[PDB]
DNA sequence: TTAGAGAATTGGAGAGTGTGTTTTTTTTTTTT
DNA sequence: ACACACTCTCCAATTCTCTAA
């Protein structure tokens, strides 16, 4: 440790306010590279910087005073740029050995606080005017290296996690990104995203730039984005106000039903009873040793503890959480996207889709590209513009590609176990981005324009025709599993479902019959495909958080569920003693008004299940078991 | 009634919380045995629950002494006693000395033999679970105001005070315009001497006196007296901590006080 | 440079072998280099002091050092146990390179620090303050044995201090702390003592605090690394104290610099200088042991600053109690017994007469004690020692100390026209154990009340807070306590007839008047007055000069003693 | 540990008390006797002795909770605590202190004319006659500078004030009077109504059967005034304390466990009965009183009160009780005054020397003629330097010394004569 | 396409070990 | 003799892999 403490000391000191370089200073970076040249695999030497404090200290400083020495300059962003490579490119992973993860964790420590130092808003000013007189040459191989390794610098300060676990702060105020992202605007450094993304020549830039402009909204999403405005303040002031009075009277409500349970007297109070003619396990009837008052509503499981899972038998869960930025934050985000899809999109999408198509030898990331369409189509349609402003976008090409990488991620994750979680997670994104295409298309069709009516006709034509887009939903619901995805992507699924077959529904009535890849079509037959009782295992899985799911989610799985199982006939298959214990926990709940058509439903299929049982006793049994399609249909014929 | 605790705080539901992930459970418990979850059920791991004890919640209790009355005793003996428990609304409606008649139930309870050891005594312990107990306007304004407008109302009022004294009628008539004293920088109030020989009537005329007025008191300025005239500081029977013990005169503030053998 | 304080804490700051080799080099410059007002080296001279007595301990002054090197001053209170460390690493070779055997007699040096200013008071210490560097002040109560704790072995002691009595409010409660003492400081105080302790403050877990207050509070303790109270002369010290003895009127300057706001009054400053100095003791051929103390006593009228100079003496002198006629008791004034409140025992301490010790016991209204406390005292002052018997006990206690006494005549007022004995009213085995008697009586003269009145005056517009010529108090001080402990006065020879002579005359005298009793005692006085006079001169051997002082002195305050009329006639009988 | 005041008690209830906790900012705001109003939380504490952790084991007619892991075997208890977040009572600061109000109302004071008269009737409106009475006693309230001599010993700067006069008259009245005016006072008498009485006291604490102190009137009264009633009939240990506690301002104890050095820095007003009980107007006050001639000669003013039934005078008094019965300055008007002209520190003038010593020297003369001390001249500074301070003087004019003068020399004649 | 048998890894049910635990004589101050 | 804290072991439950119904 005191070695490199002791030796970094020489590029130089501060007086008050002023810093003096040492006259050798260049020679001294020249030897921090030495030493990083020769670290080792535990990145040792950039802990030691780190201890230090040399970019903190010195650098800093150096760059904000000194860089009218352009050599030293250079020296200094790229020694820094070295330094602030993100952990996960340095380890190529997050290590499993302790000893490297512990590294791993102090890396990211020191990244984390190299990320804080960056945001004084001098160093972003600096960067700007330097790059803004290298774009003025219309250059050396130099030249090009230091707008290079600009947009890296500033690509990896953005790059590294925020720790929310560190910071804990409400909603409104503003994080580490969020400071630093107010410094960027507060630098000017977004015009020069703006210039590079929509000059022609700079197409080389430009998939970089996506990579910062993506890297800097990932906290908003682009509808609630869409939904601000100046009177944002009595808005919040007065909703919280409203959100508090229901949370108190929710925990006042609860509280008294708890109190009523309990009885009034003291809990050595005592008694016991016999419930005569009610059996044991034992010979003899039951012996009864708590309140009087319990009895209302007794379950003998009351007393057990639940059963311990394995380690291993856990499903997975989400490690993120819903947040929204301070409004200044929040306005000017706005501004950026309205202004970067009012002139870069298109240009900056042909850009990224050339270099995809041609460059493959490069192994440039495709998720960014998916991930700006899914946001700035979202965007333009919550804003409701003409959709001229994604024209690049609108054409079969996208549906075909973001098929074969979808169906290559599925592929992947079945095939390449050993990544199969990051191929889900790649698979997710895809999907996301082509419910976004559908909802577009949907969207088109209630403009008032017939020429764009039309384009949407070929394209949805197209889509239904072809094999794939209604094969491909039954291939992930087969194979959808509690380890493998989270119940997000579940949702995701069947709410494209819904979508599709709405879509379906409407492109079915335009003729007598639909032919498609060859045979004649139906509808109800396609339908049918559903019917798999693994499909309804997992729709009975996404109810159990039907109050926790939204109101579009509830509407679109109640209305397929009935759907299903009325014009089917293959209501039998919901005769199931999970189902009907969450019915029964459903119709127990007083806030039961809020969900009028879940529980209607609900005494609907339970009235046939009763119909059933006066007639036959054997529904009792069948109620313990999961049913193929032919007991299905058998149960009603007896 | 001889002594009452103070007030003592028992648990009705305990409060968990997970250390990890900071999920909540409660748990409703039996005959004083909590049911303490061994695994946190949102994010598996074992021995992670804690005990909130000051969002739990609680309830009232006290522990009342009590001895059977003098009257009732066989010739000779000492007195007998019990202990009572009383929760909730009954938990503060005695003091020390008085009488009541008390309904309950007879409780009896096993004890330890040492803190530390789970073995129990073969003789029982027992207490009375408390039920219940019981202790042994204008038309008097009008009443009033006519009798004051009554001719010789001074006279007849000293007239009323003691009437197992026949003759002393301006004694009597001085001991009532000490009660009913002037109003208020200088002392309003009034202040009374009574000399002569012992065994005549003015102890009892003292004790008549102090039992017509609400803050009165009454003392002896003999050393074997029950209560002093002077102000001290002693240890607490119960938890030796200090308690500061006023004498009679600062009791009897805004009240008349009656000393004897003064 | 050692000061640019950058991302680290200054006590990980001074653990960097950079910043540890500066703090090194910097301290041992500082104790090479560091000069006087005059010029003079200052450690060359403490260091070889500390040598040349095998001493082992060295102190600074915490205001020179901040005035030459500020910046080790600036970080020594923040991070103490670090700091200590360097500067004991290297004052071990400075004191080598003086005195390269030196290793022979130790191994390591401490070094102690002094004068640091941030004073704090005992109830107003926080969690602020913790490990930091601190001074306070208190008086001892309780104090463990010296015992020896595991490093090697070195020595260990802990005591108990608690708020000075007296600076509390009035009615209400002292608070008090624990301290600790290691190698060379144990048996640095004992019971009763008055302290300024400069220390590092510090604090760790305890189950009993826990458990007793339901909260995880901690408890502290104070490390001593300097202990004072509330000879270290220099060699201009010791130059100036010799060269004011060559002057032949040395004793005008002493005499006149004692309570110097009193005007008037010769014979009492006098009278009190020599018991200020005082006799040698001795014991010859073994079996005979006699004291060296001069005991005074005042009487006469009120009004005549009898008060005042018992409080100067309290002030000049070290090792000074006062106490006031009905305000002591006899166990009190000698020694008490009592039951342990620990150790549950009985146990005996020490009173007035013990805790002074070698020192001076001043009490005022000595004509208003009950007479079965005055006569606690009988012992002490002859015998010098406190014999008890009590409860399983029996022992003996050192009391060798110095009694001055002031008191009232019969009536409020003296009359000329009766001798001491009849004015006073104190027995003969009382009176008899005080080697001077003085008498003050008030005086009508216009021109003397004219002179009092102004100097007072004067002296009221002199003190507002805004013969030859005497002495500065700091230099009369110094004076004292050189020649206390540095000279002892021979008696090789005397006139044994003249004094013989004088005394038998004198005596049959005293028997006529019966002012008051002559006894052997007398004689021996003499001999106690004129060592004292000798130790005055700071001279080795009693001379003529000083036998013919002391004859003056008894002489004098013996005719005071007789009534009016009959003074004339003594006073010619005993001329000289 | 607080307890309920004596306005809540309910007859014939013994006190309850409540343990509270202080934290932070608010630590030793209050002392024991103080009466507050706190603001917190009621909360619950567990017996901690009982619990076990990693950390730390368990130490070891009711019984307490049972069934948690960190309690083994044993059961658990809790006890109320109250916890407060805040605790309030139930030069610089002058210039804080005053408005322009105040200000204004201090300069027109200090421009007043006849301002001692003016203060002497503010301050004492009820009293009738005597105003040699209220100049010496107004004059106390402004002291005298203390002043410390080089060599350490330090010269008193309190003036001391005697009244004698008859059981019917005005001399308690000034007592109970200033007594009510006047911040951080005592009233007491010579029969004390306690075991310390006017000084220190030794007492046997039976928590250890050990011996410590218990304050006197005199040692509460430091840094203020006291008022002493009956001051003829004293205690003898008090009355050899008091020789110590009038001049040297302090108080010496030497007994078994305790030996210390109190201070008892206080201005003195006391008041005493002639023998026979009516002054004896054909004879001194030496003769009269029972006071001796050393504790006499302390004070630096004396004064005498004695009746006679002149008809008028008494129908006079008789008619201004009834009258006051029947319904210049305030007294917090005096108060900022005097707070602010105790501020001031005179010097005595070059020329006033001579004034000075020249009136003293008269004064011994005359007695020496047909007994005077050095304490009369101390006596004639004090006396001057606080009329000099109570018109806010800069310095000792002889305007003073002349008035100081013959305050003293017509107390004196009338103690002698 | 759905289900059972053989091999490998891992949790925890259970045992063993170490340790802890009113009633008498004498002094001192101040009340009498 | 009767309770905490700690260390350690062996049995068999959960999943991977190959095979038949
Ligand atoms: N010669 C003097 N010079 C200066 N101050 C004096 C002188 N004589 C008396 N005083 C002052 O007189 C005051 C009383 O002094 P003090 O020592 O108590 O005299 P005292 O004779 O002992 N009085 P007392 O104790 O009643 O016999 C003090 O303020 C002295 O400073
Ligand atoms: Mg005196
Ligand atoms: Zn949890």
């Amino acid at each position: 440790n005191c070695e490199l403490l002791a030796t970094c000391s020489a590029l130089g000191y501060l007086e008050g306010d002023t810093y003096h370089k040492e006259p050798d200073c260049l020679e001294s970076v020249k030897d921090l590279i030495r030493y990083l040249r020769h670290e080792d695999e535990t990145r040792d030497v950039r802990q030691q910087l780190g201890a230090a404090q040399i970019l903190q200290s010195d650098l800093l400083p150096i760059l904000t005073q000194h860089h009218q020495d352009k050599p030293l300059f250079d020296a200094v962003i790229r020694l820094m740029v070295n330094l602030t490579q993100p952990a996960l490119l340095c380890f190529g992973n997050l290590p499993k050995e302790p000893s490297f993860r512990h590294h791993f964790l102090q890396v990211l420590t020191y990244l984390q606080a190299y990320k804080e130092a960056f945001a004084s808003e001098k160093a972003f000013g600096v960067l700007s005017e330097t790059l803004y007189e290298l774009l003025q040459l219309g250059r050396q191989e130099e030249d090009n290296l230091l707008i290079e390794r600009i947009l890296l610098l500033v690509r990896n300060i953005l790059h590294v996690p925020a720790d929310l676990d560190q910071e804990k702060k409400i909603d409104d105020d503003a994080s580490a990104h969020d400071q630093l992202l107010w410094a960027i605007h507060l630098s000017g450094l977004d015009d020069l995203l703006l210039f590079l993304a929509s000059s022609s020549a700079e197409e080389q830039w430009s998939l970089h730039v996506l990579e910062i402009v993506s890297l800097m909204f990932r906290d908003q999403n682009p509808e609630q984005l869409a939904g601000v405005g100046q009177g944002r303040l009595a808005q919040e002031r007065s909703a919280d106000f409203a959100e508090l009075e229901v949370l108190r009277q929710r925990e006042m409500a609860e509280k008294k039903t708890r109190a009523l349970q309990r009885g009034n007297r003291h809990s050595r109070f005592g008694g016991s009873y016999i419930v005569q003619g009610l059996k044991s396990i034992g010979e003899r009837d039951l012996i009864f040793h708590k309140g009087l008052h319990n009895l209302r509503n007794y379950s003998s499981d009351l007393g057990k503890q639940p059963k311990k899972v394995p380690k291993r038998r856990q499903a997975a869960r989400e490690l993120s959480i819903q947040r929204r930025s301070a409004l200044n934050v929040r306005l000017f985000l706005r501004d950026f996207c309205s202004e970067f899809l009012e002139n870069c999109y298109n240009r900056l999408m042909g850009s990224v889709k050339d270099h995809l198509l041609r460059e493959k030898a490069q192994q440039h990331d495709e998720t960014y590209y998916m991930w700006a369409l899914a946001f700035f189509m979202a965007f333009n349609r919550a804003a409701s513009f003409r959709p001229g402003l994604v024209s690049e976008t609108l054409s079969v090409r996208t549906f075909h590609f973001i098929e074969q990488n979808l169906t290559n991620y599925y592929e992947m994750m079945l095939t390449d176990r050993k990544e199969a979680a990051s191929w889900a997670r790649r698979m997710h994104l895809a999907l996301k981005a082509y419910q976004e295409l559908l909802a577009t298309v949907n969207e088109m069709d209630i403009s008032p324009d017939e020429a764009v009516r039309e384009s949407s006709r070929i394209i949805k034509n197209n889509i239904f025709y072809v094999m794939e887009y209604r094969e491909l939903f039954l291939a992930l619901f087969r194979k959808f599993d509690e380890r493998c995805q989270p119940r997000s992507f579940l949702r995701d699924l069947v709410e494209t479902t819904h979508l599709f077959l709405k879509m379906l529904e409407r492109f079915c009535r335009s003729r007598g019959n639909l032919v498609v890849q060859e045979k004649e079509f139906n509808f109800l037959d396609y339908l049918k495909r559903f019917a798999c009782s693994t499909v309804v295992r997992a729709y009975v899985l996404l109810l159990r958080s039907y109050q926790q799911n939204s109101a579009h989610t509830n509407h679109c799985i109640v209305k397929m569920l009935h759907r299903l199982a009325h014009d089917l006939k293959m209501e039998a298959l919901l005769f199931q003693l999970s189902v009907f214990c969450l019915f029964n926990r459903l119709l127990s709940d007083p806030a039961a008004g809020a969900y009028k058509e879940l529980v209607t439903f609900a005494k609907y299929i339970l009235g046939k299940f009763f119909a059933l049982a006066a007639v036959n006793q054997k529904a009792f049994v069948e109620l313990l078991f999961w049913k193929n399609t032919a007991v299905v249909r058998e149960m009603t014929e007896g | 009634v001889i002594r009452t605790s103070q007030l003592i705080p028992e648990m009705q539901e305990a409060f968990f919380q997970c250390q990890v992930c900071a999920h909540t459970t409660r748990v409703e418990m039996d005959r004083g045995r909590i049911a303490e979850p061994s695994v946190c059920g949102r994010c598996h791991t074992t021995h992670s629950m804690a005990l909130i004890h000051n969002r739990s919640l609680f309830s009232d209790k006290q522990m009342i002494k009590l001895q059977e009355s003098p009257e009732d005793m066989p010739a000779g003996q000492t007195p007998h006693t019990v202990i009572l428990f009383a929760h909730n609304d009954l938990v503060d409606k005695v003091q020390p000395g008085d009488r009541v008649n008390v309904t309950g139930i007879y409780r009896a309870v096993p004890i330890r033999v040492n803190p530390r050891v789970s073995n129990v005594k073969s003789v029982y312990k027992t207490h009375i679970d408390v039920i219940h107990y019981r202790k042994t306007s204008e038309k008097r304004v009008e009443l009033l105001k006519e009798l004051s407008r009554k001719p010789d109302i001074y006279e007849r009022l000293a007239s009323a005070l003691a009437p197992s004294i026949y003759e002393h009628e301006d004694i009597k008539k001085g001991i009532l315009l000490q009660l009913f004293g002037g109003t208020r920088k200088f002392r309003a109030e009034i202040n009374i001497l009574l000399c002569g020989d012992p065994g005549t009537s003015k102890s009892q005329l003292l004790q008549y006196v102090y039992n017509l007025v609400p803050r009165g008191q009454y003392t002896s300025g003999k050393g074997s007296s029950a209560v002093g005239l002077t102000a001290y500081v002693m240890k607490d029977p119960e938890t030796r901590q200090l308690v500061l013990q006023t004498g009679a005169l600062v009791l009897s503030d805004n009240g008349i006080c009656c000393i004897d053998e003064f | 440079n050692l000061e640019d304080l950058k991302g680290h804490s200054v006590r990980e700051w001074v653990s960097m072998a950079g910043p540890r080799l500066e703090i090194h080099h910097r301290f041992k410059n500082f104790l090479r280099t560091h000069v006087d007002s005059h010029g003079h080296n200052v450690f060359k001279e403490r260091i070889s002091d500390m040598c040349k007595e095998n001493r082992e301990s060295l102190v600074v002054n915490y205001e020179d050092l901040a005035a030459r090197e500020h910046v080790l001053a600036y970080f020594l209170p923040e991070a103490p146990a670090e700091l200590l460390q360097i500067f004991d690493e290297a004052a071990l070779e400075v004191v080598l390179a003086m005195y390269p055997k030196y290793d022979r007699i130790t191994n390591h040096i401490h070094v102690r620090i002094s004068h640091l200013p941030l004073v704090e008071e005992l109830r107003s210490l926080r969690q602020l303050h913790l490990n930091q560097l601190i001074r306070t002040s208190g008086v001892v109560t309780s104090c463990t044995g010296v015992l020896p704790q595991l490093s090697i072995y070195q020595n260990y002691q802990r005591i108990r201090i608690q708020e000075s009595p007296g600076k509390v409010a009035a009615g209400r409660l002292p608070r008090s702390k624990d301290a600790i003492l290691l190698a060379d400081l144990v048996d640095s105080c004992k019971p009763g003592d008055e302290i300024e302790l400069t220390g590092i403050y510090h604090n760790n877990y305890d189950g009993s605090l826990n458990t007793a207050n339901g909260f995880p509070v901690f408890a502290t303790v104070i490390l001593a690394n300097h202990v004072a109270k509330k000879g270290e002369l220099t060699d201009e010290d010791v130059k100036m104290i010799t060269s004011l003895s060559k002057d032949q009127q040395i004793g005008e300057k002493i005499f006149a610099s004692i309570a110097p706001s009193i005007y008037g009054h010769e014979d009492i400053k006098r009278g009190l200088a020599l018991a200020l100095f005082g006799g040698e003791p001795k014991n010859p051929g073994g079996k005979h042991k006699v004291r060296g103390d001069i005991n005074v006593l005042l009487c006469g009228d009120p009004g005549t600053a009898k008060s005042q100079f018992l409080k100067y003496i309290e002030k000049v002198s070290s090792r000074a109690i006062f106490t006031t006629g009905q305000g002591a008791s006899a166990v009190g004034l000698t020694a008490y017994v009592q039951r342990h409140p620990v150790s549950r025992e009985w146990t005996l301490e020490a009173g007035a007469l013990v805790l002074a010790d070698r020192g001076v016991c001043l009490i005022d209204e000595f004509d208003k004690m009950n007479d079965q406390d005055r006569t606690s005292i009988h012992e002490a002052m002859e015998q010098q020692s406190i014999s008890i018997s009590k409860a399983g006990i029996v022992t003996s206690l050192q009391a060798r100390c110095t009694v001055i006494a002031a008191a009232n005549p019969i009536g409020g007022r003296y009359d000329p026209s009766l001798t001491f004995s009849e004015n006073v009213d104190l027995t003969e085995p009382i009176i008899s154990r005080f080697d001077i008697l003085c008498v003050v009586r008030d005086t009508v003269d216009p021109v003397q009340d004219e002179m009092l009145a102004r100097f007072v005056v004067g002296s009221h517009v002199r003190h507002h807070p805004s013969g030859v010529e005497p002495l500065p108090q700091e230099v009369l001080k110094k004076y004292i306590i050189y020649a206390k402990e540095r000279v002892h006065p021979k008696l090789n020879q005397m006139d044994q007839d003249k004094v013989a002579k004088m005394y038998s005359d004198l005596r049959k005298e005293s028997m006529a008047t019966g002012s008051i009793p002559i006894t052997v005692r007398h004689i021996e006085s003499m001999i106690r007055m004129a060592e004292a006079h000798a130790r005055i001169h700071l001279r080795d051997y009693v001379i003529e000069d000083d036998v013919n002082m002391a004859i003056r002195v008894m002489l004098e305050s013996f005719i005071d003693t007789q009534k009016f009329s009959v003074m004339r006639s003594m006073r010619k009988t005993f001329a000289r | 540990r607080i307890q309920e005041t004596q306005a809540e008690l309910p007859r014939g209830s013994i006190p309850r008390s409540l343990e509270v906790i202080l934290r932070a900012e608010a630590v030793e705001s209050a002392q024991a006797g103080d009466k507050c109003d706190f603001t917190g939380t009621l909360i619950v504490v567990p017996d901690v002795s009982k619990l076990s952790t990693p950390g730390a084991r368990a130490e070891t007619e009711t019984e307490g909770i049972r069934g948690l892991r960190a309690l083994g075997v044993r059961d658990l208890s809790y006890r109320l605590v109250f916890l407060a977040c805040c605790v309030a009572p139930t030069a610089e600061s002058i210039k804080n202190q005053m408005t322009v109000k105040e200000w204004e109302k201090v300069f027109e004071m200090s421009q007043d004319k006849n301002l001692y008269h003016n203060l002497c009737t503010s301050l004492f409106p009820t009293i009738h006659g005597n105003d040699e009475v209220k100049r010496g006693v107004l004059l106390m309230l402004f002291g005298g500078v203390p002043k410390t001599t080089g060599e350490g010993t330090s010269l008193r700067g309190d003036i001391n004030v005697c009244i004698v006069g008859d059981p019917s008259t005005a001399k308690s009245q000034f007592l109970k009077h200033v007594e009510e005016f006047s911040p951080r006072a005592v009233y007491t008498s010579g029969k004390a109504s306690s075991a310390a009485g006017l000084t220190a006291a030794v007492v046997r604490d039976e928590e250890s059967h050990e011996f410590v102190i218990e304050a006197g009137a005199l040692m509460l009264a430091d840094n203020g005034v006291c008022c002493i009633d009956e001051f003829d009939k004293m205690d003898v240990r008090d009355q050899v304390a008091i020789h110590e506690a009038m001049e040297q301002q302090t108080i010496s104890i030497t007994k078994a466990g305790v030996k210390a050095t109190l201070n008892a820095r206080t201005s003195i007003l006391a008041a005493a009965n002639p023998i026979s009980g009516h002054y004896d107007r054909s004879k001194s006050l030496k003769q009269n009183i029972n006071l001796s001639a050393p504790i006499m000669s302390r004070f630096d003013l004396f004064f005498i009160l004695v009746d006679e039934c002149n008809e008028v005078t008494d129908y006079a008094i008789a008619r201004r009780i009834v009258d006051l019965h029947s319904r210049v300055y305030s007294l917090d008007d005096i108060r900022r005054y005097l707070l602010f002209a105790r501020q001031f520190k005179p010097k005595i003038s070059k020329e006033s020397e001579d004034f000075i010593v020249e009136q003293y020297k008269h004064l011994r003369q005359r007695d020496g003629s047909g007994r005077i001390t050095v304490r009369q001249l101390e006596s004639m500074i004090r006396l001057s330097e606080a009329m000099a301070r109570m018109h806010c003087c800069d310095e000792v004019q002889p305007k003073h010394v002349k008035e100081a003068f013959r305050l003293l020399n017509k107390s004196i004649i009338r103690v002698e004569t």
